[PDB]
Formats: structure tokens, C-alpha cells, sequence
RNA sequence: UUCCGUUAACGAACGAGACCUCAGCCUGCUAACUAGCUAUGCGGAGCCAUCCCUCCGCAGCUAGCUUCUUAGAGGGACUAUCGCCGUUUAGGCGACGGAAGUUUGAGGCAAUAACAGGUCUGUGAUGCCCUUAGAUGUUCUGGGCCGCACGCGCGCUACACUGAUGUAUUCAACGAGUAUAUAGCCUUGGCCGACAGGCCCGGGUAAUCUUGGGAAAUUUCAUCGUGAUGGGGAUAGAUCAUUGCAAUUGUUGGUCUUCAACGAGGAAUGCCUAGUAAGCGCGAGUCAUCAGCUCGCGUUGACUACGUCCCUGCC
């Protein structure tokens, strides 16, 4: 798992997401369950821009020891053409035209 | 340019909570009615002076050349009277501004303002939404231990 | 408590730093030019930047400030 | 007797819970007699207090 | 004399005796003259704004107790009118002056906090006066044939004279006494 | 334990017609407390004295009826 | 003075004057169940006024004067109020339909109110005239 | 032309519905047809409130879900031909166009 | 108002019950068991008895007519839906049960269920609730 | 952890705020036969006729218009201006103006790290274990989950005259609604019926019909008259209707009768700073029927404070 989650992170960041996060919860190695987060980049969590900038999924793996959880949160970049990501810039982002 | 225009019609509204009262003013003989009935009959009776305040202060002489027909809907039995109050005051102020010179408006508006700003400006207060966890906006369910 | 955050304060000083010339002492004129030399994502945030910009633009007239304002 | 003293400066919410205000007052018959008295209730600079006993004063910041 | 309470009672001839309690009873200034003890005013946003509220309205608001009478301000205004008529009948004077005299002769001036004796501010003084007056009238009316308006009139009349037959004055006396015992 | 009567006796009718018109304030409660009569009897006696013209009326209402003397 | 219509007079006085007018006219036939029934089921006593039938007739006549199209269910809602449910919270309740229907039929047997094709009841020209000519007699 | 056409438009989004309405009223005003609209009906607020907990433990916290239905009515006077020729442009997803012929 | 009467009786012995003479007649008749406020109101109207009087003000004849109505509401045209014993089990006759007869009918109705071993009769016999209420926390 | 300011830290990032939704303002804009206003015409009534005036109804996609209603776009507040305080900073208090000056109000979203927190009885999410035909599967019948010496928690109804009762009277908002089969859901109108309810014509898949949502508290008049009383309505008897396949262990709704405790509640302890508390009612979910519950809504509408670390907890 520690090698596939970092691979997913790698591919997402080369694809172009501003930030990505992976969570693996379940009986990973031992009988007691633990949660391993795999975060890299910049990720917002609160406010309305979350439901414009955060593309997220939750999937189970049906393994031999039980069910493993996967939360993948991909933070998109502001696309002026609105194809790769949101067309609206983040509210706090301010751009000053150079004189 | 510096001559009074021919007296015409104005329509002005007042508000309190969800009650809205709209006063239609036309050149007339001093009649003032609310929903067809004369204002001297508005109820509740012990809030009747509240609706009479704009007339008692501007004087019944300032209403001779206008007929006031007021339609009021919404709210309750207090907010409707407070809405009719503001509708009368704002209707007289607007009528003096378009057909009776700005100075006289200014005087009547100053009288209304020194008595009560609610006569001219609506109170922006509305019911606060209820929150789960209590039976009211702020009140919470009784806690036990 | 009406304490301005860094985003409002930082933008205010950067706008005065570059466009000191085309910045007046009036809020309503400053919020119009702020729309021409910047891209802000909210009217509420644009108003707060121009209100603090006007605030700073008057303290500059007083004489001491911790920006640069070479002039 | 009843002395009426006009508050001139309000300094501090005293008591364990802040229920009492320590204040300076110049008396109405003696504008040279400035005493620190403790007030219960909302008080501001300029309201007259009818200090019934006007000799005891109070300890500052207590 | 254009603005009169209930269009029946004049404001101009009201003399607020106490200089201390002058800016916290809103009767003298022409800005505080009202036709009705009903304003729906926002006299609670700031700390010292209830002082600029008409004093008859402050008396009226304390009648909306207890919970069974909460929010019933038109009935409270009716009680005030029927009380102000009985006051004029039994005293032959202006009922507003009787009311301001009762509120003056009822607010305790010294209290015991913590047990150090402290002096009451004018605003808390008028608040306590009104609270004691309406509380005594209400307790007199409870389970009694006498109407709340008549009990309020009797309580106000006995408090205006200074008689110790008014619940408010007896209670003011107890309060200030405990601040004399615990000086 | 109130022992208010519901019907006058002739002596109490005489006192109602003589002493009561000398009262300053006349309301059903005051008459009930003084003459030791019921509130219904008080209201009806007030109506009768208003019929014989021995009182005036200062204010009438459903809750509070206020009457006074003409003399 | 006169020249006062229904929407010029105090309703409490107009209803009292028109109930007396109706009782004087003698064109109202009262049911057997006038001294028995209650105006609604939430009521716990029959009306305490002997002329309550004429008072309610005047009330509904005035209501039909001011509005057109009121049905029997509408009048049940108009004269319905709060029901106290003992140890349970109070709710709204409706009035009796038999009383409303009988009084409205009695008022049709005077040419005061007719029934409109659009539903409910309308005021007739004679009924409008009667109410307006009684409103002028009401002292101001 | 002759008949009276009521185009009802409904949607869950305001921008798509409004730009479709703008396209319709612009096409109507190019072909010189008189158009009464767009007329905005009161917005319907479909509300579901449910306990967020999948069980009965914790603070009883409630999430309030809302679906807002926006209704637009356009009233032209014309023949069916021009109406289906106008309401044949790319109607954006979520917008429910509905044409009804009146007298 | 009305002064008094030499015949004014403070206690009137009525249907083996004591009625206060200082009480309005309608509410005074609710002292006898089986007569409530509404049945007393109907009895007072049907007997042509002033409702603004007091119990002691009435004479012998007036209470005799009140008892004519109370012991036979039917001859005086009181509808059958107005009776506390509608459609009796054994008799099948509608009647108004008053006084100790109410307790007698209660005891007989309970004995009927206590001989057939009906559930509700056994609930009565056990001293527990009979109308299907929870008994765990209330009724203690 | 909001800034200022001190400074071996500077510069950032998450979180906070920004953001989003609802509400508050706009006689500016856009537009209404599923919203209205105003005028005109006609008709009705009044006055007395007519006329005028007043109150109504109807009509006019050629009567105008958008103030009121709706809903889109925008605008609008920034503490902006003033005084004072403040290191004269960051900010605070007061004041004018202003719809709004308490980041305008209220929400939604909401970091890191946790807890053997709850849920295997939401899941055709699940590992393992048990059972699997005389089954722990499934279905049908009946019963129970409601059982009652008692203890505890959330509540409703009260203890009354600032009221109860009976007239008169007239103001909301949020929302919901059908398979048309004879008809299903919301029901208008007419008739019968004291009520309960029933019957008969219909409207509405809905700003169109229910619904201008004919809510109560409140208001008005009268009665009651300090009496557990016309306060209270528990318990109980008889009886009639409705939902349902079925109502007994009372589904519920009515009618008459019965008429308990309770006269404000010990020690304790809860919630709450403005359209708030409290009062009052309505809608929705549940639902064939059953709301004393929750989630919303509006109506009426205060007192008190503008602080403190005394208690409780957290940092
Ligand atoms: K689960
Ligand atoms: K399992
Ligand atoms: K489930
Ligand atoms: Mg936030
Ligand atoms: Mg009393
Ligand atoms: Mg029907
Ligand atoms: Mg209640
Ligand atoms: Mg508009
Ligand atoms: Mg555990
Ligand atoms: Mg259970
Ligand atoms: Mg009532
Ligand atoms: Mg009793
Ligand atoms: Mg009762
Ligand atoms: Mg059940
Ligand atoms: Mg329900
Ligand atoms: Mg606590």
C-alpha cells in the first residue's frame, strides 16, 4: 500500500493537481486498524471553494482480512478555460497588475 | 421651473416585520381610509393613536388636498398598524416633495424625524431562524446529567 | 472586532506601493481604481482593501508610515 | 446627610465577578473633594451618585 | 402640549426632582414625549440606551410578567391607561408626576454586594424602582378581586407619597438597611 | 375565606345609596371589598346607581370599570 | 350621519343594530335546535345570548356583504377557533356546518343573500340595500 | 402569427436556465415576434432534513438538503413552425423546455 | 341591584343533594350527580327558568318544573344524544341518570364485566387502568 | 496563531476569516392573462333619485404601469466620516449620516492529532465465527415489544380575574398535494346531519385549485367574583361515527355524564443578551389511521448585562 499510494500521488501531481491526498484505513498489516495519510501539495478543506476545487472519491477494497478504505482528494488548479479545473479563482487570491 | 406642478398621485409603502401597507394619495378633500374603512376605526383601538401620530403631528390641515387610500397585508395586528403609520408619513413626505415644494417637505420630514425615525425608516428586524437542538433560535433543549 | 486580516492589509500596502499616484483620499474613488489595477474576487473584499487603502493614504499625509513610499 | 457627587472618571471593574465599579467623584457642594467610591450597576462619567455616607471612601483596586 | 400621553395627559408640567435621577427618567425632554407607551424601540443594542426610553414605556414593559403575560404589551398599555385614570381620580394631579415621584421614592440608593455597602448608579436605581413597583402591584393583584390596574394605582400612589404602606418602599427600606447594618 | 353576599339587605341598600356616592373612586372591586358583596352584585349595584344618577362614569371597559361621584 | 355604508361603521355596533333589525323584521324562522346546539364542538356551552341566532345572522350577512363566494366550510373556518384538548396542546377547530347552512338558507328566504354560480353565496341588491340603509342609522 | 404559445422552462440551476431564456427571447426578438417574458415563477424549495448519524448516538445533528426548482414562462403569439424552429437550439442540460399551444 | 327576598333559601335540598342558594341556578344544578353544566343549561332553558337568577331566588314551583325536566328530559323534548345513559344494556331505553343512580349504574356495569371475566372488568377488579394506558411510570 | 509590536528569525501554508446560502436596503434596471396597482366603462348599494362623493363587482393581451407581489441582474458598508482614547500604532468607545455601524443578523462549510466513542439492527460494505431444511433462512396465524409495589430523564396540562367561559371582530409565514381507474392525494362548492360524519357536482400534477392559506395568542362586549370556583381536566360509564383485513389491552374522532391531584413546588439544576427569552398558533416528516415528539414557520414581544475569573470547564 505504501508504494501504490505514493504512485497515485506521483501520477496526480505530474498530471497537474495543485495538491493531492490519499487515506488508507483498515487492517493494513496488523489486526488493529490504522489510517495512513498520503498528502502532498496544497489542499483547502473549508468553505464553498471546496465544492469547486476538491475532486474526491471514496472506494473500498474487499480484501482477505476485511475491507480497506480509500479516500482520494485531488485539489484542482484554476483553469481560465474551465477544462482542467475551476474557472473561478480562489476568493482570497489577489492579483495586482504591474504598473 | 420655479412653479408648483399640478397636484398628482403618489404611492408609498411602509413595513414592519412581514406587514406591508401601501398608501395611494390623490388630490382630494382629506379622506384617509385603510382597506376601505376610515382610519378612525383601525384596530387594535389602544394602538389607534400610534397610527394617528403622523396626522396628529403634521396636523389635519396638511392633509386637506390629498385623499389617502391605504392597503395593508401581512404581519399581524401590531405590525400592520406600524406599517400604516410609516406609509402615511412617507406618503405625505413624497407628496410634498413632488407637488408642494421641497422646503415644506423638509419641515414635515424634520417633525417626523424628531418624533420617531421609525415613521420614515423601516425597522430591519426579522425573526431569527430556529436551530435544531432547541425549540427556538437561541433556546436549547434542557440538559440533564 | 473589526481587525483587518493580512490579505486586506498586504494588498493595501502593495497597491499604494505601486499606484500611489492614481490613489485619492476618498473611499469611493479608491474602490473604482482598485477595480482597474487589481482583480479581486469579492465586492466585500474589494471594499475592505479600499477602505484600508484610504486609511493608509491618510496616515501617509500625517507623515510617518512603515511602508516604503519612496517619493 | 445625602451628598450628591458627580462621577468624573471610571476606573476598573472590581470584585471577584466584576459586579462593582470603582469610580472617582467630585462632590456637588465641594468641587475640591475627590473620593473613590464603589458603584453597583451600570455607571458612566457624569451621572450623579447619592452617596449616603460620604466619609468612608474605599480602598483603591480592591 | 401637542403630544399628550393617551392624548389626555400633559408632559410639560412634570418636575423630576432628583438631579441624580434626571437623565435616566425620560419624561422632561420634548424628545421623550410620546402619545402611547408603545414604541417597539431598539433600546437594548447599547449599554445606556434604555435610559433614553420613555419612562411610562419602561413601566409598561415590566407588566409583561410572568410568562403567562409575556409579549402581551397591548394589555399592559391598557393596564397603564386604566391605572393613570385611577391615579388622576384619587390624587387629582397629573398621573405622570405621580409616577415619576413613585419611581424617585422607590429606587434604592445603596446596596451591599459581595458584605461591603455599595452605592447604586442612577440607571440601576430606576430599574430597581420600576421592578419593585410592578412586582408589588402584581403580587397584590394575584388571587385577588382587585384588578391589576387598581393595585398598580394604589402602589404608585403610596410610593409617590413615601408611605411605608407600599411594597416597593418597604423593600427599598430593607435593602438600604442591610447596607447600613453591613456598612 | 370570603363571605361576600350576593343580594343586598335593605340596610346595605341604604348604605349603597348614601355612603357609596360619597366615595371618590367607585369600581366593582372597591364596593366588593367594602360592602362585603359579590363582584356580580357590585357591578349590578354600580349599574343601578348609574340609573339613579348618583354617580358618573370616568371610563368603562371589559376588564376595568371606573366610576366616580357626580357630587 | 347617513350616507354611511357598512365599511364606514364600527362592526361591533353594526352587527348589534342589524341583529335587532332582523329580529324586528319577523322573517326569520328559528329551528327547534336553537336552545340546544353549540356553535362548534370545541365550545363547551351553548351561546349565552338568547338572540345569538340573529347576531350570527347579522355577522354572516355583513361577511357576505364584504366578500363574495363564502361557502359553508368557509364559514365553519371563520367561526372556528381554539380547541383546548385537556392535557394535550390546543389546536384550531372548525364550527358547526348545520348552523351556518340553516342561517344562510333563512337569509336566502329574505332576498338578502343569494347563491352564485361560481360557488358559495353572494349578496343581493336588496341585501346590500338593507345593510347600507341600516349602516346609516348606526350612531357614530 | 396566429396561435398563442406558452414555453415553460424549468431547471435546478439559475445560470443555465437564464441563458436559455435569453437565447429564446433573443431569437423571438430577431424574428420580430412579440414576446411576453421571461416571467419568473416563485422558486420551489424542495427540502429534506434528516439526522446525519447513520445510528442513534451522538448529538442529534440535522443536515438540511435543498433542491431549488426555477420556473420560467415565455408567452409568444405565433404559429407552431417558428416555435419549434426557435426551440431547436442547444438547450443546456438540466433545462426542461415545454411548448404548449394556446388559442 | 335586586335587593333580596324573604323566601331566599341558602341551602335547598334537591334530589338528595344540597344546592347552594348563593349560586346561579344553572351552575347550582350541577351539584346533583348526573347533571353537568350543559345538561343543567338545557334543563333551565326547557323549564323556562331565568338564567340570570340565583338558586335561592327561585320559588317552589320553579324548582318543581326544573325537576319535571330533570326526571323526564324526553317529554320536554331533550334529544336522545343528550343523555348520559343512551341505549341501556338490559332496558334499551334512553334516560338521564341522576343522583345516586349514577353510582348504582356504575357498580352494576362493573359487576356485569366482573362476572363474565371480561378484560376490562378484570382491570377494574385489579385496581389498574382500564383504557389501555401505560402503567409503568404514571398512575403511581 | 486577529493584527500590531518585541525580536535569530524571515517568508509561507492549512485552519480562522475570505467564501456560500437565507434575511435586511434599491419609487434605479429587467418583466409579468399562473401577481398586482391605477384609471376608464358598465352594473349594484348608499346618499336619496341622475350628477357628485363613498364602498363594492365585472370587463378590456389596444387602458396604462410596476409602488405593492415575484425573481434575475447589479448597486450598496468600507468603520467611511467626526471627536476622544490608544505606544497616538493595531484597535476601542461615542456621534452624524445611513436600510444597515454587534466582521449587519443567522447559518452552511470547516485544520492537525485522536477516542479500542456509536453504528455488523441502514447498506447485495465487510473479515472471522455460528446456523443452514425438525433452519438463527422465509412465510402465515396468534401473542409481546404498551405489561406495573418502585427510581430517573425529555416533555405537555395546570394551579387562575394580567383569568375562564359565551358573543362580536380580524391580521401570518414556512410548506404540501392525485394512477382517475365510478375513485387513489389536497380538497372547493351544494345538500343532509346537533356533532361525528355522509352524499352529490367539480378544480388542481399546481404564483392557475385547495389557499388572498379566513391561525391562535391578541382585541371587544358580557357573565363569572377569590369559592379547588364557571380554575384544572386526570380517571371513569354509556353511546355514536371514521381508518383499516382486523380497533380487545380502550387507533382516533364525537355526545352526555363522571370531576382526581394540583393553591406556584425542598436540596438541586437547565436555557437564554434582540425581533432574543417567553407566550401563541401553523406547516412538514413520521402516516391507512395515531403528534403531548422532532425539523421548520410566522405572530405578540420583554427584563437584565455590555463585565469577571467567584464557581464550572477548557486553553
Ligand atoms: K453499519
Ligand atoms: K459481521
Ligand atoms: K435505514
Ligand atoms: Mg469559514
Ligand atoms: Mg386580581
Ligand atoms: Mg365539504
Ligand atoms: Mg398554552
Ligand atoms: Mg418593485
Ligand atoms: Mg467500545
Ligand atoms: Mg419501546
Ligand atoms: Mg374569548
Ligand atoms: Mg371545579
Ligand atoms: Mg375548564
Ligand atoms: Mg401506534
Ligand atoms: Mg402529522
Ligand atoms: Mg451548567
Amino acid at each position: 500500500v505504501r508504494r501504490a499510494c505514493y504512485g497515485v500521488l506521483r501520477f496526480v501531481m505530474e498530471s497537474g493537481a495543485k495538491g493531492c491526498e490519499v487515506i488508507v484505513s483498515g487492517k493494513l498489516r496488523a489486526q488493529r486498524a490504522k489510517s495512513m495519510k498520503f498528502k502532498d501539495g496544497y489542499m483547502i478543506s473549508s468553505g464553498q471553494p471546496v465544492n469547486e476545487y476538491i475532486d474526491a472519491a471514496v472506494r473500498h477494497v474487499l480484501l482477505r482480512q476485511g475491507v480497506l478504505g480509500i479516500k482520494v482528494k485531488i485539489m484542482l488548479d484554476w483553469d481560465p478555460k474551465g477544462k482542467l479545473g475551476p474557472t473561478t479563482p480562489l476568493p482570497d487570491l489577489v492579483t495586482i497588475h504591474p504598473p | 421651473v420655479l412653479t408648483r406642478p399640478t397636484p398628482g398621485t403618489v404611492q408609498c409603502f411602509g413595513r414592519k416585520k412581514t406587514a406591508v401597507a401601501v398608501a395611494y394619495c390623490k388630490p382630494g378633500r382629506g379622506l384617509i381610509k385603510v382597506n376601505g374603512a376610515p382610519i378612525e376605526l383601525i384596530r387594535p383601538e389602544m394602538l389607534r393613536l400610534k397610527a394617528f401620530e403622523p396626522i396628529l403631528l403634521a396636523g389635519r390641515s396638511r392633509f386637506k388636498d390629498i385623499d389617502m387610500r391605504i392597503r395593508v397585508r401581512g404581519g399581524g395586528k401590531t405590525s400592520q398598524i406600524y406599517s400604516i403609520r410609516q406609509a402615511i408619513a412617507k406618503s405625505l413626505v413624497a407628496y410634498y416633495q413632488k407637488y408642494v415644494d421641497e422646503a415644506a417637505k423638509k419641515e414635515v420630514k424634520e417633525i417626523f424625524g424628531r418624533y420617531d425615525r421609525t415613521l420614515l425608516v423601516a425597522d430591519p428586524r426579522r425573526c431569527e431562524p430556529k436551530k435544531f437542538g432547541g425549540r427556538g433560535a437561541r433556546a436549547r433543549f434542557q440538559k440533564s446529567y | 472586532g473589526r481587525v483587518r486580516t493580512k490579505t486586506v492589509k498586504k494588498t493595501s500596502r502593495q497597491v499604494i506601493e505601486k499606484y500611489y499616484s492614481r490613489m485619492t483620499l476618498d473611499f469611493h474613488t479608491n474602490k473604482k481604481v482598485l477595480e482597474e489595477v487589481s482583480i479581486l474576487q469579492s465586492k466585500r473584499l474589494r471594499n475592505k482593501v479600499a477602505g484600508f487603502t484610504t486609511h493608509l493614504m491618510r496616515r501617509i499625509q500625517r507623515g510617518p508610515v512603515r511602508g516604503i513610499s519612496l517619493k | 446627610q445625602v451628598k450628591l457627587a458627580v462621577v468624573v472618571k471610571v476606573m476598573g471593574r472590581t470584585g471577584s465577578r466584576g459586579q462593582v465599579t470603582q469610580v472617582r467623584v467630585k462632590f456637588l457642594d465641594d468641587q475640591n473633594r475627590l473620593i473613590m467610591r464603589n458603584v453597583k450597576g451600570p455607571v458612566r462619567e457624569g451621572d450623579i451618585l447619592t452617596l449616603l455616607e460620604s466619609e468612608r471612601e474605599a480602598r483603591r483596586l480592591r | 402640549g401637542d403630544v399628550k400621553l393617551f392624548n389626555r395627559w400633559t408632559f410639560e408640567d412634570v418636575q423630576v426632582s432628583d438631579i441624580s435621577l434626571n437623565d435616566y427618567l425620560a419624561v422632561t425632554s420634548m424628545k421623550h414625549y410620546t402619545f402611547l407607551p408603545h414604541s417597539a424601540g431598539r433600546y437594548s443594542a447599547k449599554r445606556f440606551r434604555k435610559a433614553q426610553c420613555p419612562i411610562i414605556e419602561r413601566l409598561t414593559n415590566s407588566l409583561m410578567m410572568h410568562g403567562r403575560n409575556n409579549g402581551k404589551k397591548i394589555m399592559a398599555v391598557r393596564i397603564i391607561k386604566h391605572t393613570m385614570e385611577i391615579i388622576h381620580l384619587l390624587t387629582d394631579a397629573n398621573p405622570i408626576q405621580i409616577i415619576v415621584d413613585a419611581i424617585i421614592n422607590s429606587g434604592p440608593r445603596e446596596d451591599a454586594t459581595r458584605r461591603q455597602a455599595v452605592d447604586i448608579s442612577p440607571l440601576r436605581r430606576v430599574n430597581q424602582a420600576i421592578y419593585l413597583l410592578t412586582t408589588g402591584a402584581r403580587e397584590s393583584a394575584f388571587r385577588n378581586v382587585k384588578t391589576i390596574a387598581e393595585c398598580l394605582a394604589d402602589e404608585l400612589i403610596n410610593a409617590a407619597k413615601g408611605s411605608s404602606n407600599s411594597y416597593a418602599i418597604k423593600k427599598k427600606d430593607e435593602i438600604e438597611r442591610v447596607a447600613k447594618a453591613n456598612r | 375565606k370570603v363571605n361576600n353576599a350576593v343580594l343586598f339587605d335593605q340596610a346595605t341598600y341604604d348604605k349603597l345609596l348614601t355612603e357609596v356616592p360619597k366615595y371618590k373612586q367607585i369600581t366593582p372591586s372597591v364596593l366588593s371589598e367594602r360592602l362585603r358583596i359579590n363582584g356580580s352584585l357590585a357591578r349590578r349595584a354600580i349599574k343601578d346607581l348609574m340609573e339613579r344618577g348618583l354617580i358618573r362614569m370616568v371610563s368603562i371597559h371589559s376588564s376595568q370599570q371606573i366610576f366616580t361621584r357626580a357630587t | 350621519s347617513t350616507a354611511r355604508t357598512v365599511k364606514d361603521v364600527n362592526p361591533h355596533e353594526f352587527v348589534k343594530a342589524y341583529s335587532a333589525h332582523l329580529k324586528r323584521s319577523g322573517k326569520m324562522e328559528l329551528p327547534e335546535w336553537v336552545d340546544i346546539v353549540k356553535t362548534a364542538r370545541f365550545k363547551e356551552l351553548p351561546p349565552s345570548d338568547a338572540d345569538w341566532y340573529y347576531i350570527r345572522a347579522a355577522s354572516m350577512a355583513r361577511k357576505i356583504y364584504l366578500r363574495q363566494g363564502i361557502g359553508i366550510g368557509g364559514f365553519q373556518k371563520i367561526y372556528g377557533g381554539r380547541q383546548r384538548n385537556g392535557s394535550r396542546p390546543p389546536h384550531f377547530c372548525k364550527s358547526s356546518g348545520a348552523v351556518s347552512r340553516n342561517i344562510l338558507q333563512e337569509l336566502q328566504k329574505m332576498g338578502i343573500i343569494d347563491v352564485d354560480p361560481k360557488g358559495g353565496r353572494l349578496i343581493t341588491s336588496q341585501g346590500r340595500r338593507d345593510l347600507d340603509q341600516v349602516a346609516g342609522t348606526v350612531p357614530a | 402569427v396566429q396561435h398563442r404559445i406558452r414555453i415553460t422552462l424549468s431547471s435546478k440551476s439559475v445560470k443555465n436556465l437564464e441563458k436559455v431564456c435569453s437565447d429564446l427571447v433573443k431569437g423571438a426578438k430577431e424574428k420580430q415576434l412579440k414576446v411576453k417574458g421571461p416571467v419568473r415563477m416563485p422558486t420551489k424549495v424542495l427540502n429534506i432534513t434528516t439526522r446525519k448519524s447513520p445510528c442513534g448516538e451522538g448529538t442529534n445533528t440535522w443536515d438540511r438538503f435543498e433542491m431549488r426548482v426555477h420556473k420560467r414562462v415565455i408567452d409568444l403569439v405565433s404559429s407552431p413552425d417558428v416555435v419549434k424552429q426557435i426551440t431547436s437550439i442547444t438547450i443546456e442540460p438540466g433545462v426542461e423546455v415545454e411548448v404548449t399551444i394556446s388559442d | 341591584s335586586l335587593i333580596a327576598g324573604e323566601e331566599f333559601q341558602h341551602i335547598l335540598r334537591v334530589l338528595n343533594t344540597n344546592v347552594d342558594g348563593k349560586q346561579k341556578i344553572m351552575f347550582a344544578l350541577t351539584s346533583i350527580k348526573g347533571v353537568g353544566r350543559r345538561f343543567s343549561n338545557i334543563v333551565c332553558k326547557k323549564a323556562d327558568i331565568d338564567m340570570n337568577k340565583r338558586a335561592g331566588e327561585l320559588s317552589a314551583e320553579e324548582m318543581d318544573r326544573l325537576m319535571a325536566v330533570v326526571h323526564n328530559p324526553r317529554q320536554f323534548k331533550v334529544p336522545d344524544w343528550f343523555l348520559n345513559r343512551k341505549k341501556d344494556y338490559k332496558d334499551g331505553r334512553f334516560s338521564q341518570v341522576v343522583s345516586n343512580a349514577v353510582d348504582m349504574k356504575l357498580r352494576d356495569d362493573l359487576e356485569r364485566l366482573k362476572k363474565i371475566r371480561n378484560h376490562r372488568g378484570l382491570r377494574h377488579y385489579w385496581g389498574v387502568r382500564v383504557r389501555g394506558q401505560h402503567t409503568k411510570t404514571t398512575g403511581r
